[PDB]
RNA sequence: GCUUGACUGCGAGCGUGACGGCGCGAGCAGGUGCGAAAGCAGGUCAUAGUGAUCCGGUGGUUCUGAAUGGAAGGGCCAUC
RNA sequence: UGAGCCUUGAUGGAAGUGUGGACGCCAGUCUGCAUGGCUUUAAUGUUUGAUGUUCUAACGUUGACCCGUAAUCCGGGUUGCGGACAGUGUCUGGUGGGUAGUUUGACUGGGGCGGUCU
RNA sequence: GUUUAUUAAAAACACAGCACUGUGCAAACACGAAAGUGGACGUAUACGGUGUGACGCCUGCCCGGUGCCGGAAGGUUAAUU
RNA sequence: UUUUGUAUAAUGGGUCAGCGACUUAUAUUCUGUAGCAAGGUUAACCGAAUAGGGGAGCCGAAGGGAAACCGAGUCUUAACUGGGCGUUAAGUUGCAGGGUAUAGACCCGAAACCCGGUGAUCUAGCCAUGGGCAGGUUGAAGGUUGGGUAACACUAACUGGAGGACCGAACCGACUAAUGUUGAAAAAUUAGCGGAUGACUUGUGGCUGGGGGUGAAAGGCCAAUCAAACCGGGAGAUAGCU
RNA sequence: AGGGUGACAGCCCCGUACACAAAAAUGCACAUGCUGUGAGCUCGAUGAGUAGGGCGGGACACGUGGUAUCCUGUCUGAAUA
RNA sequence: UAAGGUGAUAUGAACCGUUAUAACCGGCGAUUUCCGAAUGGGGAAACCCAGUGUGUUUCGACACACUAUCAUUAACUGAAUCCAUAGGUUAAUGAGGCGAACCGGGGGAACUGAAACAUCUAAGUACCCCGAGGAAAAGAAAUCAACCGAGAUUCCCCCAG
């Protein structure tokens, strides 16, 4: 579900607009790429489907601080 | 990125230092695998104190009993005979295996490993310098007096 | 031969156009040229030699300028 | 190997005696190595850019095992392989009737052709 | 053999044979936003695409243009800095 | 009706009876008419609801200049001249009508474009599983014996039974003519005709869905529809044409 | 008011204004009971991958325009009264 | 509430009533087959088959009840691997589907107009999809104003074509 999942970056849609200014209706996905994130304390290598700048979260804002919310919400963690 | 370090570490190790790396370092080697440990301030900021309890608080007043320095020099005089004899000599000699057992009944005993003196004195009889230093830093000094039995 | 009137601002009143436009213009103001002088000169003997608007470009200007002073930008005049 | 920093030279302990380098407008002189009565330009410390190697630890595996599981999917683990490559996201040059929307004037002794638009 | 069911059965298409070209396998390619699947439970004596059309004797000259294949040393050149 | 022009052999109407096309809203400008007048008038809203209150605001009594600004003047200009636009114009608010704007804008009508659904009981390919092919003919390969060979080749007779093989019912198909053409029939009937063990033919069910499918390819077939199916919407598409 | 009754009825009938009517069931207001909720008093604390920025788009009447402001797919990334 | 009644085409029949529930009007409950979210499994909708209990029984066979899925929680279990998770079981509570318009959100046309047509318009309209309520959304300034101040949001009329 192209869903970033950490940070529920989803994909919008936007126009090409090619040069003459040209609707394009097209759209825009995460980059996305699913890690082997290692809990270390769970002692657990829970891999989840984070996407790019998103990861720099979890390598700021907290793993298990992170992995505590996205829990919290019911997700599959 | 900055971390400090846990271990070795090729071009930056120090069992316990902060240096700016690659978050591709870490999170994939530098820390899955117990190397190291994010700038979380709760572990710098929050443990300046636990990783600085060897000087600012050791390293500079540690008095834990080095206080052995000068503490010898008002005592029951440290005179240790080392039988004379022959025309004005001796018989056996003195040294460290002496000095230290000498406040036996004292209560109180020094260490003859804690002490100063450049050479040894041949046969003679006047005060040695068994200094009885017990640190490097703090010494002290001691004497000899060759007796007779 | 001497020159820059191929000047600047306006213009009684006319001609020709459906209109946008376009042509003729004596004379008035300021300042020029040529002539002794009256006077002539606002491009060529005349009728072809041509592009509207928009969007912009360059110079000028206390016209304007979103809290105020500025500025960008906008208007006006010249011009591509 | 470029570029950098500027960290160190060159202008701008006792003589002699020799051993490689320097551009010179040469008849040079220098420069170090042993023996012996601030710019102008290069090296080490360093930073960053280039290419190229090697590694593992991301990442891949439509190799082999183990459990879920008397399952061919899938997930987790083990091992091998490959490995910062491949792949994907955003941006970007090329290509692109495969596809899509349109255009492709008027006069005209019918239309077209020819010619003509001021 | 096939074909315009309802005006054309043919000299049309198809064929076996031929050549060219692509494809090393998670193949090329095709369907699909993706997962996945056909190709194929096949592996270059295989599969796809194109053109020619049994068989016999053959298949000449042209690479200037367009396409494609190889080189990319140099000239021009995107985002970016 | 349409036309320069129609009895026109140009259009439309069998006839009758009923229905059938310049409306509606908001705005803007006039004409008429009513109210008030250098003033006219309210909006929403309140409401002892068609009153009464509310004058937010709108138009008008001033105009010129691109404006700043000025002002019965103001611009243009260096110009205290001329010239342009102004000054000696009553407006305003309803109500009824004419006209315009925005709306489907008199009415009926395309061929098409887009969006979402429904269809492979017809037909085109394919997948799975079953069925069909009277009779008659030809005679390949291979083998057996004789011959033959140094052994093989080779050879003859018999055997054997292949083949998008032959003739021909069923069956599948569809080359010709006639008849039919308000048919018996929205493609057939009759007399001939082509294949008929094969790329054959058929029952049953399944899978491919529309810019997509399927195609031994004709633009053919995808339910009597196909150079983009059918149904429902956008939708009163648009129609300088009739 | 209206309707019906053998033609058009205030007084024939049903209604009509007006006046009352609830075992029970519930909308709604209040009123309170139980549980859950937590008042106010001082001392505090005051929303970081964020605000901004580069790229591509979108929304703002506003077609990048000299164009603020808002949202972001992608890369970054601060102050901290 | 009452002298009349057993719905209609529908009479007839056979009956119930006349003080006091006969009928009839409302409140509340009972029953409420089978299909249908359909929920034990399956399926061409209204049908075919099953398990575990229970029952009758001179206790067979057959009636009836519970058995979908997911989710949150609790308990018991429990792999690779010591632990540990994964997974399994059970229980309870909730969800599921149906809807007319209004509403919030995700996606988003073309005809048309521009007297052609790409910018632009149509229009964020038609349509599709998810979600919620009687309303929804919105809402207590990192708002405006302009040196005076106003004071969350939402709807109306002006500003003004
Ligand atoms: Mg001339
Ligand atoms: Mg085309
Ligand atoms: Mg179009
Ligand atoms: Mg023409
Ligand atoms: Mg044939
Ligand atoms: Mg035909
Ligand atoms: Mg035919
Ligand atoms: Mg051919
Ligand atoms: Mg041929
Ligand atoms: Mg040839
Ligand atoms: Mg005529
Ligand atoms: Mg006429
Ligand atoms: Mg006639
Ligand atoms: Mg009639
Ligand atoms: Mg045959
Ligand atoms: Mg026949
Ligand atoms: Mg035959
Ligand atoms: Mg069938
Ligand atoms: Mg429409
Ligand atoms: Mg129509
Ligand atoms: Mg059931
Ligand atoms: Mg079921
Ligand atoms: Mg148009
Ligand atoms: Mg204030």
């Amino acid at each position: 579900s192209r869903v970033c999942q950490v940070t529920g970056k989803r994909p919008v849609t936007g126009n090409n607009r090619s040069h003459a200014l040209n609707a394009t209706k097209r759209r825009f996905l995460p980059n996305l790429h699913s890690h082997r994130f290692w809990v270390e304390s769970e002692k657990r290598f829970v891999t989840l489907r984070v996407s790019a700048k998103g990861m720099r979260v979890i390598d700021k804002k907290g793993i298990d601080t992170v992995l505590a919310e996205l829990r919290a919400r019911g997700e599959k963690y | 990125m900055q971390v400090i370090l846990l271990d070795k570490v090729a071009n930056l190790g120090s069992l316990g230092d902060q240096v700016n790396v690659k978050a591709g370092y870490a999170r994939n080697f530098l820390v899955p695998q117990g190397k190291a440990v994010p700038a979380t301030k709760k572990n710098i900021e929050f443990f300046e104190a636990r990783r600085a309890e060897l000087e600012a608080k050791l390293a500079e007043v540690l008095a834990a009993a080095n206080a052995r320095a000068e503490k010898i020099n008002a005592l029951e005089t440290v005179t240790i005979a080392s039988k004379a004899g022959d025309e004005g000599k001796l018989f056996g000699s003195i040294g460290t295996r002496d000095i230290a057992d000498a406040v036996t009944a004292a209560g109180v005993e020094v260490a003859k490993s804690e002490v100063r003196l450049p050479n040894g004195v041949l046969r003679t009889t006047g005060e040695h310098e068994v200094s009885f230093q017990v640190h490097s830093e703090v010494f002290a000094k001691v004497i000899v007096n060759v007796v007779a039995e």
